[PDB]
C-alpha cells in the first residue's frame, strides 16, 4: 500500500485524535467488527514517555510500544515527527495474524529524538483507570471504524480487551 | 548361535525418538532404535497374518494371539526370542548434544511478575524467543550438530514437523509470584535444548540390521516355516513402513542397499525377493514386485499355512480392530524432490489442503473419509448437524451415498467403535505413504491404505481411484 | 522384438477375435503355465464403449481396462485401429507379471477415435454370466493356444481367475 | 454447449500462439481467485515430444502433464491433431477445483501418434530457470484473462505458484 | 573389499614394517580418526616367536595376538609367510568395533611354520616404557594413516592405548 500512520494507544490524553485526514480507503489494519481487536501491530524500542508521546527511540528490547495501526494523516503533511520508514509486509511483527497484508506499507510514527543529560529509565505500565476506553473507543475506534463497532453490540469483547490490548513501558519523567 | 542374515538398508529423514522424545540427547545419539525395529517388525508380523488369513480362511485374529502363535519366535512372557537383532549404523561415534554456551539474560529481565509464554523460532539461522507480549528478542547460542539450512528449511517448509514443533517450542513462565534468575536461566536453559535437539534430522541414514538366530528352538510344530513366514513379514515392514515417527506420512521410509544371507535353507526365498529391489527401473515395475512379493506370501507358494491350531482366536467386530494389507490398494509414481512431496502429503491429509478439497469436494464426505482413514482426527462435536451428517457417512447401515460403513457404528447411540473412531486419540492411519530407492536415484513414492476390520465393506474402486488422484497431486 | 497386438476382454461378442494373429512365432507373453491368466496389461484412462470396441479413449485414470497382449501382424495392415507402440518394455502395467520380458517392445494396440459430439458417460464393469465365461474360455484362448488347456490340470481353475482378474469400463450407451 | 482447447506449460519453443478464437465470452475452465491459478487439468498417459509441441498417447500411468483449458476451437484446419472429447467433467481429474461443472466439455488436445521407428522413454522434468518462468508469464498468461499486470498484486508470486504446479513430462528424444 | 593384510605389534621391530604398497584405492579398516584407535583384530592360538615373527601357530586358546589390518599387498607378493584367506567378515574378531566391514577381505596375515624338536612354551609379553610405543607410532601408524596426526590432539592418546590395547604372548625361545 502507501502512507499509514502507527497509532501508540496509552492511558494519557496526549495526542488521542492528533490525526488529520485518512486515505479515504478503507485499507486499514485494526477492524473490530465482532471477533476482537486483530492485526494490532505494535513495535519494541521504544516507551510512550508519559507525557507528549514522541516514542523516544530505546535500545532495550525488554521495553516496547504498543498501539495500533490505520493510513491517517503525517501530521497535517509533516515529517519532522516521523521516521519515513518502508516496509516489506513480513517483517512487520504483528498480532493476532489475520493472513491478508499488503506488500509495502509507508508506516509513520510520532518519532523523537534523545533527551540529553536524562537517564531514559523505560518504566513498565499497562492500561488501568479505564475511563480512558471510552475516551479513546469513541475518538480513536468510532470516528476511525464508525461503520463497525457501531452497528454491533459485541463490544464487550472489545471493552474487556482494551486494558488486554496495549502495555507499554515509559521513561516516566 | 549363528547370524541368519544381514539387511544394509537405509532411512530417509528418520524421526527416531528417545527419551527426550529426539534422535538426540545431551548424553548420546541413536537415528536408529534397535526396539522399534523388533517392535514395528512384530506390528508388521500381525498384519501380514491376518492378511494371509483374510485370503484364505476368511478370519481375523486377535494381536494377543498371533503373538501367542509365534512366541516361539519374537518371544513372549513365557519364552525368549529366537531372533535377536543388532543394527550397527554407521560412522558409531558418540555425538551427544553439547550445548556450548547460551547468551540468554535479558529475556529474563523481560520476564519479571508476568506470566508470558516464551516460543522459539529459527529465523534465518538464528533463534528468537517470541515472547508473546510482544518481544521478538535474539539469542546468541553455541552448540553442536550443525543445523545445515535445509532442516531449518525442510521443517518451517513441511506442515506436519511444524505443526508437532508446537510442543518442543514454547512454555508458559509464571512469574508474578516469587521469581529468580538461576532457576529461569535454567527453565529456559532446557527450553533450547528441547527445541534444537528437534533439529538433528537428517536423511539417509544408512545402517545394517543382523539378524541372529540361536540353533537351540527345536522344530516344536511349524519352526522352520513360523519362521521364515518371520522373514517375510520383515520384508514388507520394510518395503512398506519405515522406522520412526510419523512414518505413517512418509518419514524414517527404509530402503534396501544390499541383502546378504547365511542359511540357505531358510532365507532362500527371502533374500531372492529382497535381491529384486536394489535395481528398480521403473514406477509401475515396482508396482508389479510389491504384487510380486505379496501374492507369494498368498496363494502362490503357500508358507505351510497352519491356522488349524488351538492357539488362535477369533476377533469380535463390534469391540475388535485389526490391520491387515488389502492387495489392490496399492500405487506406484515416481518423484525427484523428496522433500517437496514429503512436505506435499499434508496437502493430502489435511481438510483443507489443496488435494482432497479437489478429490473429494465437500465438507463432509471430506471429514468422514479422514475420519475412518487418516487415523484420528480431532473432530469438536459441540458445533451444529456436523457431527451427523459425517456419521450419517460412517453408520453401520443409513442412507449412504459413499461406502464407508463401520461394523457397529450406528446412530441416536455410541457404540464401542462409535466412541473409539471418534474418541480415542491414538489411532493409526489406514491412508499411508512411503518413499523408496536405492542405486537408481529413482526415488518411487508409495501410497496405499492398510484394510481395517471395524469396515462394513468399502468400494474398491472408488476409494482406490480417490487414493489414485491423490498420490497424483501429492508430486 | 516384433509385433505384439493386445487383444482386450469385454463382454462383447463381437470383439471377440476378428484377429490376424493365431499364436504369431513361439513367444507368448500371458502364459498360462500352472496359475491361469498372468502378464495381464491395463489401459489407464480409456473406455471399450462395448461397441466398435477398440480402447476408446477418455482421461479419467478411475477407468481402466484390462486385456491380453498377442504377438503378430495387426489387423489387415490397416492404420484405421492402431497406435504403432514400440516401448521399453518398462512403461507397462503387467498384473500378475511372470518371466522376464526383454528391454524392445513393439505392440499394437487397437484404437477407436473419441466419440465426437457424443458424451462418454463411462461405467464400471466387471464380467459375469458364467455361461458367457464358458464362452471365452473357448470363444478366444483354445482359439489362440491350441498346445494349451487340453492336456494339463488348470482348466477349470481359469474360471474364477477369469471371474476375479479381468475387469474394465464401458460408456454403457 | 462449451468449447475448450488445451494449453499445457513445457519449457520448449512450440507454445508460441497457435490458436484460432478466444473464448467468444469470457469464461475459461479455470479461474484467479487466490494468489495463482486453479482448476489445472491433467491427462496420464501422455508426453509433450519437446517439438512439434503436442501430445503423444503412452499407456504408462506414471505419464504427467498438465495446463489450462482455453475455450476456442484450433482453427478447424487442424481438425485432426486434437480429440475433441465431450464429457460432464466428473471424469476429469482436476486440480484446485473451484466451480461445479455440470455441462458438457468440449476440450481440444494436441495430439499425435508414435509412428514409432524407435523405442520412447519418457523423461521427468519440471520448470525452472527463473529466465523462464517470466518468459512463459508473458506469452501464455497476458493472454488467458487479459488481467496481467495492470491492476494484479498476484503476478510475481504466481511465479512461485507456477514453479510448483505445473509439473511435465518429456520424451527428450 | 580386496586384498588386505594383518600385523601384529611387537616390541622387536626386526620386520617393523617390511610390507609393501596401500590399497590401491581408499578403504582401511583400522583408524585414528578423531576419538580414539578404531577396528582391531585379535586373532587366537598364535605366538608370535619375536625372531622373524610370523604368528607361529599354536592350539592353546589363552594366546593371542593383537593388531591393526591395513590392506596392503602381501609384502610386494611374497609367497611363503602367508595365510591369503578369504572370510565373510563375521569371522573377525574386532576389539573396539567401529563401523561395519566389507562383505569379504582377502587377507595376509604373517605366517610362519610350526616349528618341531622345540615345545612352544609362550610367555605373555605387554607394552611399557613409553620409549617403546614411540617406536611403534611412526613406522606403523604415522606411515600408513601419514596424511592426519599432524593436525590433530591425537597423538598422546595414540600412546595412551598402545601401553594396553595391544598385547600378545611369545615363544621366548
Amino acid at each position: 500500500s502507501t502512507q499509514r500512520e502507527y497509532v501508540f494507544i496509552p492511558i494519557t490524553n496526549s495526542i488521542t485524535i492528533d490525526v488529520k485526514i485518512t486515505i479515504g480507503g478503507s485499507d486499514h489494519i485494526t477492524n473490530i467488527d465482532e471477533r476482537g481487536i486483530h492485526n494490532v501491530l505494535v513495535i519494541t524500542g521504544y516507551a510512550v514517555d508519559e507525557k507528549n508521546g514522541r516514542l523516544v527511540p530505546t535500545l532495550d528490547p525488554c521495553d516496547y510500544v504498543k498501539g495500533i495501526l490505520v493510513a491517517g494523516t503525517p501530521q497535517q503533511a509533516q515529517s519532522n515527527d516521523f521516521l519515513t520508514l518502508k516496509l516489506p509486509a513480513n517483517k512487520l511483527y504483528l498480532i493476532r495474524k489475520k493472513g491478508n497484508i499488503s506488500d509495502d506499507l509507508k508506516i509513520y510514527i510520532p518519532y523523537s529524538s534523545p533527551d540529553a543529560r536524562n537517564s531514559m529509565k523505560t518504566k513498565p505500565v499497562s492500561i488501568s483507570d479505564d475511563t480512558i476506553v471510552n475516551n479513546i473507543i469513541k475518538e480513536v475506534f468510532d470516528k476511525i471504524y464508525n461503520i463497525t463497532q457501531k452497528e454491533k453490540v459485541k463490544i464487550e469483547k472489545v471493552k474487556e480487551d482494551i486494558k488486554e490490548l496495549f502495555s507499554y513501558y515509559a521513561l516516566e519523567q | 548361535e549363528e547370524l541368519l542374515m544381514s539387511l544394509k538398508l537405509k532411512a530417509l529423514y528418520p524421526l527416531t525418538g528417545g527419551y527426550n522424545r529426539h534422535s538426540i540427547n545431551p548424553f548420546y545419539e541413536e537415528l536408529v532404535r534397535p526396539t522399534e525395529i523388533k517392535g514395528l517388525w512384530r506390528w508388521w508380523n500381525r498384519v501380514l497374518f491376518n492378511t494371509l488369513a483374510y485370503s484364505t480362511k476368511g478370519k481375523l485374529y486377535t494381536y494377543e494371539s498371533i503373538d501367542r502363535l509365534f512366541e516361539d519366535v519374537f518371544g513372549s512372557e513365557n519364552k525368549k526370542s529366537a531372533v535377536r537383532l543388532e543394527v550397527i549404523t554407521d560412522e558409531g561415534n558418540d555425538n551427544r548434544f553439547e550445548l556450548s554456551y547460551v547468551e540468554l539474560d535479558k529475556v529474563i529481565d523481560c520476564l519479571r511478575n508476568y506470566k508470558r509464554k516464551v516460543s522459539l523460532d529459527f529465523i534465518d539461522n538464528t533463534l528468537i524467543a517470541e515472547i508473546e507480549g510482544s518481544t521478538k528478542i535474539p539469542i546468541s547460542f553455541k552448540s553442536n550438530l550443525d543445523i545445515d539450512k535445509i532442516i531449518k528449511d525442510l521443517v518451517h517448509n513441511n506442515k506436519l514437523l511444524s505443526f508437532e514443533l508446537l510442543g518442543f517450542k514454547s512454555v508458559e513462565i509464571d512469574a508474578t509470584k516469587i521469581s529468580d534468575k538461576k532457576i529461569l536461566k535454567e527453565i529456559l536453559r532446557d527450553l533450547i535444548t528441547n527445541y534444537l535437539e528437534y533439529f538433528n534430522i537428517k536423511q539417509e541414514v544408512t545402517f545394517t540390521l543382523n539378524i541372529y538366530l540361536d540353533k537351540s528352538r527345536e522344530h516344536k510344530q511349524n519352526f522352520e516355516d513360523k519362521l521364515k513366514f518371520a522373514l517375510y513379514s520383515l520384508l514388507v515392514f520394510i518395503l512398506l513402513g519405515g522406522i520412526g515417527r510419523k512414518t505413517s506420512r512418509g518419514f524414517g521410509s527404509l530402503s534396501i542397499i544390499d541383502v546378504k544371507c547365511y542359511d540357505n535353507s531358510i532365507c532362500k526365498k527371502i533374500e531372492d525377493l529382497a535381491k529384486n529391489f536394489l535395481k528398480i527401473s521403473s514406477g509401475n515395475e515396482l508396482k508389479s514386485k510389491i504384487e510380486s512379493i505379496l501374492d507369494c506370501i498368498k496363494n502362490s507358494c503357500i508358507d505351510t499355512l497352519y491356522i488349524e491350531n488351538n492357539i488362535l482366536s477369533e476377533i469380535d467386530p463390534k469391540k475388535n480392530v485389526v490391520y491387515f494389507i488389502n492387495s489392490d490398494l496399492f500405487e506406484v509414481k515416481r518423484i525427484n524432490d523428496k522433500e517437496k512431496v514429503l512436505a506435499n502429503i499434508y496437502k493430502a491429509v489435511s481438510s483443507e489442503g489443496c488435494c482432497i478439497k479437489s478429490i473429494i469436494t465437500d465438507k463432509y464426505v471430506r471429514k468422514s473419509f479422514l475420519i475412518a482413514f487418516g487415523g484420528y482426527r480431532k473432530v469438536e462435536k459441540d458445533k451444529g448437524l456436523d457431527i451427523g451428517f459425517i456419521k450419517n457417512y460412517l453408520c453401520e447401515t443409513c442412507e449412504t451415498v459413499s461406502s464407508f460403513n463401520i461394523v457397529d457404528f450406528l446412530l441416536s447411540e455410541g457404540s464401542f467403535m462409535s466412541d473409539y473412531i471418534l474418541q480415542y486419540e491414538h489411532r493409526n492411519s489406514l491412508l499411508r505413504f512411503k518413499l523408496i530407492s536405492d542405486n537408481s536415484n529413482n526415488s518411487y513414492l508409495i501410497g496405499y491404505i492398510l484394510h481395517s476390520s471395524y469396515f462394513k465393506k468399502i468400494d474398491i474402486k472408488y476409494v482406490r481411484c480417490i487414493l489414485e488422484k491423490l498420490t497424483y497431486c501429492v508430486i
